[PDB]
């Protein structure tokens, strides 16, 4: 099936959280935070169209 | 392992009106010799619940290590322990159908057949058998071994189904126990004639019987 | 399963037959038991399916690299030296597989063509003239072998090799891919 | 032995006392470890004063036995009574010439005139031993040492029965393959006497 | 020329029976009769003709002697003798099928390799597989049918089976009563 | 050092819930087992695992038993613009009743097509498998992923498992603008074949003999169908897939 | 508590176990070339056909310095088996010598193997790789 | 060398109507010729109307039925209580059994539910993981004594379209009776899982056993 | 003569090339009763629902059978027709204990090869007699004796349940409650209850089906 | 068992009497039908006053002797004077977690001035059991009635020593594997004692 557009965004920003600890407990992946700010644009059929 | 060195024979438990009822020999038998007398096979873990484990002794005495070792746990931290933060049957006998199941399939099995039996808060009675390869099952009468070919015609004879529970006193289910345990004796030759017996009523509590002998020997049809 | 190769005074000649699996049905025109592993070193193989393609592979890709790093061409001793070693060293920790390789070169630097042959141990031997498969084509070799022999004659004797292979095989046997190593590279012969 | 076929675990014990013999056994047949009979008669009657417990193979000594029975009420109907050493020597034969293809061990009390009452002992292989006492099966191994240090010649008929009793009730208590009750068999010169020993009788010795 | 194995069923009817067996199409037939008595044999053909045979040869002796046809309970039991002789050396599956020419009623019964009798008062099937079509037949029967009803239900289980695991596949089936037997064939 | 004091300080170990593995395959800390690419598969923790698993596959209820696809006929060729891929539509017996036809025919992609021919479960995993790993490369390179690439995949894979128990040979047919039309054939042994012909199945001889017969390059789309349909024919309902530089089209008997 | 190795073998396997070594075309699948083993060598080979001694052997001092530290922890507490394991943290993780394979002395010294071989010390026993920038990228995790 | 599987018997049978599904199991435990229990549930409500049965080694079709729930519960935590639909749950349950090819469960698994439209939905699943939705499907030791029954009594081309819930109810009470009657293993229960759009209803009917 | 041993060389070729119940008996005061169950499995798949276990080899000397039911069969049948002969020979009513011996010999002549496991009973003028005889020629004599694959049951309910002095009824219900316990509790037994009473003095009285 | 060991197939015995405890043994080490040692200390020490007999493999159970005596003296350096129920635990720990490698049983026997003298058995399998008084070895299964028709609680040190030396008479006379002289240790309060006692004076009981 097809992933919903929020559940994308939050496993986006579950890997941007890799600067620190992470969601599940993993350890630091990464020495500083990212330095981009994502636009997604997604339609899916629970939520319509969305843009997070 | 591969095989049990010292082996327990049967345990027999049944379900009544008001609680539940199990009974084991205590006996380890060092292959056809009758070796050690005096092993407790029933372990009581919190206020309510029984376990019964036959089979390997060493993996008997483990899992007894593994209970105390939760029990003890369970305490921490909780303040309530004694209290309705007890330990049910059910989180027990699910802990170990754990074990037994990941043991299988890591190749190095338990070498046991154990029945948990109890009461739970609200007072329903808990009756489950697991054995080593994770099996898990429930029934109103539950035995291991001999027992499961010899006293459960004895026991379902009593409780044949669920609407029988309510119609079985105490007296009648203890009564059907002690002949069942007779008759294993009777009939099992790795079986032993002194056997432990454990009670779990809503109302009164545990009871625990030790030192139980096998009477009213009938041999006199001989000559 | 056979490969063939005649080393003859200025070039070696490598033979080998189509490639088939069981029950299946196939219609190709390509050589898949052979690879160029440089433009006047070719290497022939025969054994077990997936191995044997996965080591030629493998050996194609490490020379590869060596030429394109070096900006130079590795003698065909070097080529087989180094065959032989990794060969040794995939059996090292593993149940030995079948594979026999026969690889055929032209030296520039001494002119001269050479011929090795490997089997599934690792066992690197230099030969005149080699052959695998079925196990009847060696005495043929024997009587019929000069060492200043030319390509025309080696190519007759190539095709005597095959004429009485496949009076002997059952009529499944199909046509043979034959290819010539040179100071010129390596080519295919159509004929 | 044969593949599914029943195999005699017994306790069989025969002592020599002062006034002639007594052979007793316990009374369990077992499957491995289911018990097939509670009670048997392991105490075999090949003459009117000459008994044998068996082991080994069932069927084999059954047949040995019947053998051994007919043969003697043939030469009883010659010679009369016949005596000990005369059945141990039957039995001896028909044990080492079928020895190849049956399995079985046998112990002979007996009583005459003569002797006075003996015991002989034919295990496996087809030997015959004359000895004061024998005791043979799965629980006699773990009642050697005590056999041997309680054995007194031309004991009495009541402290032969006591030894008896005291060495069966321990080898059924340490082998599992020995059953409840203890039979025993009194030959002297007044007649056959017969004994039964309850569990509840010698458990609390 | 593969013709090992093999399938028969027989069944009864009001006052009838019915025993059918498989062919293979692409001159062997598995089903021999006696009288008023029918046997068909499953498995080994060399077995299945071995036993023709000698049931042939000891049938007609019994008629000779005897002076009469043999009636089904008896050449039971001679089958189950028979098969009892080679104990150590047995050779299939047997269903023996007739209607007592005194009595009147049917008689079914199968025996395996050495003569042990089930006598079924519903059907017999024999054969190798005998998982589908034992299905198939104890769905589709029906006790006390007529010789058509029971034809139709007969030819439909054969059918049903050979729908289910061919190019030559065929049967034939016998449909006996006291009086008279008819032999028809299905060609699927 | 906390973690270290925490090694040090005392259930799980029985449970072995201490390692990561199988916190994660017991979905305990979340769903992560079914997040990865990879995926990763349970072996006896013993010495001869191989052995094991040959010895108890081989032992009895019909429903428990791995399901294997028949040796019914495939065929494949590539004629001038296309690939057709023939197969037979024979249903065999069981205890079930299907809502649709038997999907002898794995479709990868909009453009890419696969048989079975060896374990049913083995091919429609992988193949699934195969089809993700051709649309990560596809995003990735904004570029259609060549039908050489995908079998390569494919080969390597089954490759690294040899020996382990695998049973599947697969033909992989696709046409590329760089290439054309391609088929490849795929085995459980590492090997990896490319060819014009492809016919396999209980019965493949007679079905290359009727297409040896009447093969020629410059053939039609009519044509090749009917010539597939007849060599299935012969080789005995007949499913086709005509594949074309925009993808397959199914036809069920024309 | 164990004298032997216990628990040697594998209990699941994949095509991207070997994290060190994959390749970058597809990232599920191992890099056969940088592997530099032989180039016919799959996985599932290595779960079959091995010496029973090999597992006994490969982890030895592993298993004695496991029960050695559960012992300390019986009787002498956390605190024992927590400085031990952090002393060789330390003296472990601030070693780096990519060109050689030697042990530091202070490590013998805390194992206590000043004065001790065996055949690991008498036997320490390519076109791509074992240079200096693998072994950096390997110690440095990038 | 010790055997890791076992094998307990049981026969499960699920069916597909036009707006309903149906899985029914015999519910009795048994070891070789012995009765460990005469009612012990093989089918159970998986989440989101979606009912799941595996048939065989009693210890592996629980710990597919664990893990499949585990699995579904963060599936609501990750996506907004999203319902997982019964496709969807059948690639689940083949990733898991995937996820032992070497080391397979010993059981054969059958879900039942409603698809996207509306219509029930039955997916048969092997030990390994292939897997395929059927309208109808027999497991256990008994398939040869239901399946020919239903084909005798129904047709899937009466067409199975236009029969109700209760027809069908009847349908698989009568072939488990016939199966009890002619198969030892069979009987002692049989317990009815009906998905519909209200949700999911249990029956229980007391076989030839007591 | 006697049982061949013909093709059995071509049987073990074929072999190598891929090529192929309850019984109780109680003895009570004055006489012995004989049960059994009424089921007969090929297997899992329940052949006949209705069976007689129960077989005769004298008027008053019956017989169950357990193994190989051909075995079982034609060696109760061969020592049938022995004791008749016997009884026609000496004019007199045939013995328990004749019949145990014919069987034991024939038994062990075989050396365990005819796969025969019986339970015996009778009433001779002597008394009532109850056998057990296995297959490798050993019998075994007691009051209350139990067999087939729900005999562990059977004798679990019996030794509830047995006492010395037992009436005909007390016997009777005994042995149908143990052929319950092994139907209800085994999956080899099923069905009804056979039952063969036999006093001292009066005939053999034979109940199919006593309790259904 | 490995093939190509040595197994310790011997008599040993441990009594608790009133003062403390006596453990005993024979001397033989056999391989096979030869005796490869026949005056042999099997009296291990772990602590000054508490000691083991060893039984199956030689190697795994000298291993485990080894550990058991440094982890006895790492306590002992921590917190003084281990009971036996301490020495008997680490015995079962060791011999429980490596039963699929090892075959290991001990006899293990102690004294202290609470518990005052104790005896405790790990057969092979890992499992532990408290007695009043122990056997083992192969030569054990001929003793056993013996044993248990001759102990009686609080007996005084002579008593222990006689019985002790009776029933190892008895195994070594009726066992293959056992001879040789007998030793045995005394634990009390006073100390450690020493006794051996010669063929010469045990055969003539």
């Amino acid at each position: 099936e097809d992933i919903n557009v929020e559940s994308l965004t939050q496993s986006v920003c579950d890997l941007a959280l890799r600067f620190g600890e992470g969601a599940s407990g993993e350890e630091r992946l990464m020495s500083r935070p990212f330095g981009v700010a994502l636009l997604i644009a997604g339609h899916d059929a629970d939520d319509g169209y969305q843009l997070f | 392992t591969q095989q049990p060195i010292v082996t327990g024979t049967s345990v027999i438990s049944m379900k009544y009106d008001n609680g539940v009822i199990i009974a084991a020999d205590n006996l380890g038998s060092y292959g056809s010799l009758l070796r050690f007398n005096g092993v407790e096979r029933l372990i009581p873990v919190g206020d309510n619940t029984v376990v019964g484990i036959s089979g390997d002794i060493s993996d008997m005495q483990h899992i007894e290590r593994l209970l105390k070792d939760l029990v003890t746990e369970n305490a921490y931290d909780n303040p309530l322990a004694d209290a309705e933060e007890a330990l049910e049957p059910s989180y027990i006998f699910e802990y170990l159908a754990t074990v037994m199941y990941q043991r299988r399939s890591k190749m190095n099995p338990l070498w046991n057949a154990i029945i948990v039996a109890g009461v739970q808060s609200n007072g329903d009675q808990f009756l489950r058998y697991v054995n080593l390869l994770g099996v898990t099952y429930s029934s109103p009468t539950l035995a291991t071994g001999f027992g499961a070919h010899m006293a459960n015609p004895l026991l379902r004879k009593v409780v044949d189904r669920e609407s029988d529970i309510p119609k079985t006193t105490v007296q009648v289910a203890e009564e059907a126990i002690v002949n069942a345990m007779r008759v294993l004796y009777y009939r099992d030759a790795r079986s032993s004639r002194n056997f432990s017996l454990a009670i779990i009523d809503k109302n009164t509590g545990l009871t625990f019987k030790k030192n139980l002998q096998v009477e009213n020997m009938k041999w006199d049809f001989a000559k | 399963d056979i490969i063939l190769g005649i080393r003859v005074q200025d070039s070696v000649i490598l033979a080998s037959s189509k490639a088939v699996t069981r029950g299946i049905s196939v219609l190709k025109d390509s050589d898949d038991k052979t690879r160029q592993l440089s433009p006047h070193t070719l290497m022939s193989f025969a054994g077990e399916a997936g191995d044997t393609v996965q080591f030629a592979e493998y050996i194609q890709a490490n020379i590869q690299l060596y030429s394109i790093r070096e900006d130079y061409e590795l003698s065909p001793q070097a080529v087989s030296s180094f065959v032989r070693q990794e060969l040794a060293k995939s059996i090292r920790s593993r149940r030995p597989y079948q594979v026999n390789v026969l690889i055929g070169g032209y030296d520039k630097k001494k002119n001269k063509p050479e011929l090795y042959q490997i089997d599934y141990l690792g066992t690197k031997v230099e030969l005149p003239y080699g052959a695998h498969g079925y196990s009847y084509t060696f005495f043929l070799l024997d009587h019929h072998y000069r060492p200043d022999m030319t390509t025309e004659e080696g190519l007759d004797l190539l095709k005597l090799c095959v004429q009485e292979l496949e009076k002997r095989m059952p009529m499944d046997f199909k046509g043979v891919i034959v290819k010539i190593v040179d100071k010129d590279g390596i080519r295919q012969v159509d004929d | 032995l044969k593949k599914g076929e029943v195999s005699l675990g017994t306790s069989i014990m025969a002592v020599t006392f002062k006034d002639g013999v007594i052979l007793g056994a316990d009374s369990r047949t077992t499957t491995g470890a289911y018990i097939a009979n509670r009670v048997t008669d392991k105490l075999t009657r090949v003459h009117d004063k000459i008994w044998c417990c068996r082991s080994g193979s069932a069927a084999d000594t059954q047949a040995i036995a019947d053998i051994v029975q007919y043969h003697l009420e043939l030469y009883t109907s010659q010679y009369g009574t016949p005596s000990t050493e005369t059945a141990a020597s039957v039995f001896k034969e028909l044990c080492y010439e079928n020895k190849d293809n049956l399995t079985a061990g046998i112990i002979v009390a007996g009583y005459d005139d003569k002797n006075k009452g003996e015991v002989y002992t034919i295990p496996l292989g087809g030997s015959v031993h004359k000895l004061p006492y024998a005791i043979a099966g799965s629980g006699s191994t773990f009642i050697y040492g005590y056999c041997d240090k309680n054995f007194r010649e031309n004991m009495s008929k009541e402290e032969t029965v006591d030894f008896i009793k005291h060495s069966l009730s321990q080898a059924i208590k340490w082998d599992g393959s020995s059953g409840g009750v203890i039979r025993m068999v009194v030959l002297t010169a007044a007649g056959v006497e017969r004994l039964i020993f309850y569990p509840d009788e010698y458990e609390q010795l | 020329s593969s013709i090992n194995g093999g399938i028969v069923v027989a069944m009864t009817g009001k006052d009838c029976v019915a025993i059918a067996c498989d062919l293979r199409l692409g001159k062997f037939e598995k089903i021999f009769h006696y009288g008023h008595v029918f046997l068909g044999i499953t498995g080994l053909a060399t077995d299945v003709t071995t036993l023709n045979e000698m049931f042939r040869y000891k049938t007609n002796l019994y008629k000779l002697k005897e002076e009469r046809a043999i009636e089904p309970e008896t050449f039971t039991q001679l089958v189950s003798s028979s098969l009892y002789e080679r104990r150590f050396g047995p050779y299939v599956g047997p269903v023996v099928a007739g209607i007592n020419s005194k009595s009147g009623k049917p008689f079914i019964a199968g025996f395996d390799l050495i003569g042990c009798i089930d006598e079924a008062k519903d059907f017999i099937v024999s054969g190798t597989a005998s998982d589908q079509l034992f299905g198939m037949c104890e769905s589709l029967y029906e006790p006390n049918l007529e010789p058509e009803d029971l034809f139709e239900t007969i030819s439909q289980a054969l059918l049903n089976a050979a729908d289910r695991d061919l190019s030559g596949w065929g049967a034939v089936v016998y449909i006996i009563k006291k009086d008279e037997v008819v032999k028809r064939y299905l060609k699927m | 050092m906390q973690a270290i004091a925490d090694s040090f300080s005392v259930l799980v170990k029985e449970l072995q819930y201490d390692n990561e593995q199988n916190l994660e395959s017991d979905f305990v800390t979340g769903a992560s087992q079914f997040q990865r690419l990879a995926p990763s598969l349970t072996v006896p923790p013993i010495a001869s695992p191989q052995q094991f698993l040959r010895a108890h596959t081989d032992d009895r209820n019909p429903d428990c038993k791995i399901k294997i696809a028949h040796g019914t006929t495939t065929l494949a060729f590539r004629f001038q613009g296309g690939i057709i891929v023939a197969v037979d539509s024979r249903a065999t017996a069981g205890n079930w009743v299907a809502s649709q036809t038997v999907k002898k025919v794995i479709e990868i992609n909009p453009f890419l097509l696969g048989t079975m021919a060896g374990g049913a479960a083995d091919c429609q995993f992988w193949e699934t498998w195969l089809g993700s790993q051709c649309r990560l490369h596809e995003l990735r390179e904004k570029e259609r992923i060549s039908v050489a690439a995908a079998s390569k995949i494919l080969s390597n894979l089954v490759y690294q498992y040899k020996g382990a128990g695998l049973s599947m040979g697969t033909m992989i047919c696709g046409y590329t603008r760089k290439e054309g039309p391609t088929i490849y054939y795929v085995d459980s042994d590492g090997t990896r074949l490319k060819g014009d012909i492809f016919c396999v199945g209980s019965g493949q001889t007679f079905a290359y003999g009727v297409l040896d017969s009447n093969y020629k390059w410059d053939l039609s789309v009519e044509d090749a169908l009917y010539l597939g349909k007849r060599s299935i024919l012969a080789a005995a309902s007949v499913n086709l897939y005509h594949v074309t530089e925009d993808g397959w089209i199914y036809h069920g008997n024309h | 508590m164990n004298i032997v190795p216990q628990d040697t073998f594998k209990s699941q396997v994949s095509t991207d176990q070997d994290k060190s070594v994959l390749s970058s075309a597809v990232p599920s699948l191992p890099d056969t070339l940088r592997q530099q083993e032989g180039g016919a060598v799959p996985l599932s080979t290595q779960l079959n056909d091995r010496h029973p001694l090999e597992s006994t052997l490969k982890n030895w001092e592993t298993t004695q310095r496991q029960r050695q530290m559960e012992q300390y922890r019986q009787i002498f507490g956390i605190a024992e088996p927590m400085k031990r394991t952090m002393e060789m943290e330390i003296v472990n993780r601030t070693d780096f010598n990519p060109l050689s394979t030697n042990g530091s002395i202070h490590r013998d010294i805390l194992l206590n193997k000043e004065c001790s071989i065996d055949w690991e010390d008498v036997y320490p026993g390519t076109m791509v790789g074992d240079d200096v920038h693998s072994k950096i990228e390997k110690q440095l995790g990038i | 060398q010790f055997n890791p599987y076992g094998d307990n018997g049981g026969t499960i049978l699920g069916i597909a109507g036009e707006d309903f599904a149906v899985l029914a199991g015999d519910t009795r435990n048994i070891t070789d010729y012995s009765i460990n229990s005469r009612y012990e549930p093989k089918v159970f409500d998986c989440g989101d109307n979606i009912v799941m049965s595996a048939n065989g080694f009693a210890a592996d079709g629980d710990a597919l039925v664990k893990r499949f729930k585990n699995s579904v519960k963060w599936y609501h935590f990750d996506h907004n209580d999203k319902k997982l639909s019964i496709n969807s749950a059948a690639r689940n349950i083949q990733h898991l059994l995937y996820g032992k090819r070497f080391f397979p469960y010993y059981v054969h698994t059958i879900i039942a539910g409603l698809d996207e439209d509306g219509k029930g939905a039955v997916y048969s699943f092997d030990p390994v993981g292939s897997y395929e939705r059927e309208q109808c499907r027999a497991g256990g030791a008994a398939a040869s004594l239901i399946m020919p029954f239903l084909d005798n009594q129904v047709n899937f081309k009466k067409p199975l379209k236009y029969l109700s819930v209760e027809e069908v109810i009847k349908l698989v009470r009568d072939s488990f009776t016939s199966a009890t009657e002619r198969h030892i293993q069979v009987g002692d229960g049989l317990e009815i899982l009906i998905v519909t759009k209200d949700g999911v209803r249990k029956e229980f009917y007391e076989l030839k056993r007591d | 003569a006697g049982l061949s041993f013909d093709n059995y060389q071509r049987n073990n070729f074929l072999a190598e090339n891929s090529h192929t119940t309850t019984i109780v008996g109680v003895k009570f005061n004055n006489g012995v009763v004989i049960a059994a169950d009424t089921r007969s499995t090929q297997g899992p798949i329940v052949a006949d629902k209705n069976c007689a276990k129960l077989h005769r080899i004298s008027p008053k000397i019956w017989c169950a059978g357990a193994g190989t039911a051909a075995d079982t069969e034609a060696v109760t049948q061969l020592i049938g027709s022995n004791i008749e002969l016997h009884s026609l020979y000496t004019s007199r009513e045939p013995r328990v204990v004749s019949a145990l011996q014919m069987l034991k010999q024939h038994l062990f002549k075989y050396q365990g090869h005819i796969g025969a496991y019986l339970i015996v009973a009778g009433v001779d003028p002597t008394g009532s007699h109850l056998f057990s005889i296995h297959a490798h020629g050993s019998t075994d004599v007691g009051y209350y004796l139990s067999l087939g694959s729900g005999s562990l049951a059977a004798m679990a309910v019996l030794e509830s349940h047995w006492k010395q002095d037992l009436t005909k009824e007390e016997a009777i219900k005994l042995a149908s409650d143990a052929i319950q316990a092994g139907i209800w509790n085994d999956l080899g037994s099923g069905s009804n209850v056979d039952v063969c009473v036999m006093e001292i003095g009066k005939d053999a009285e034979y109940l199919r089906n006593y309790t259904p």
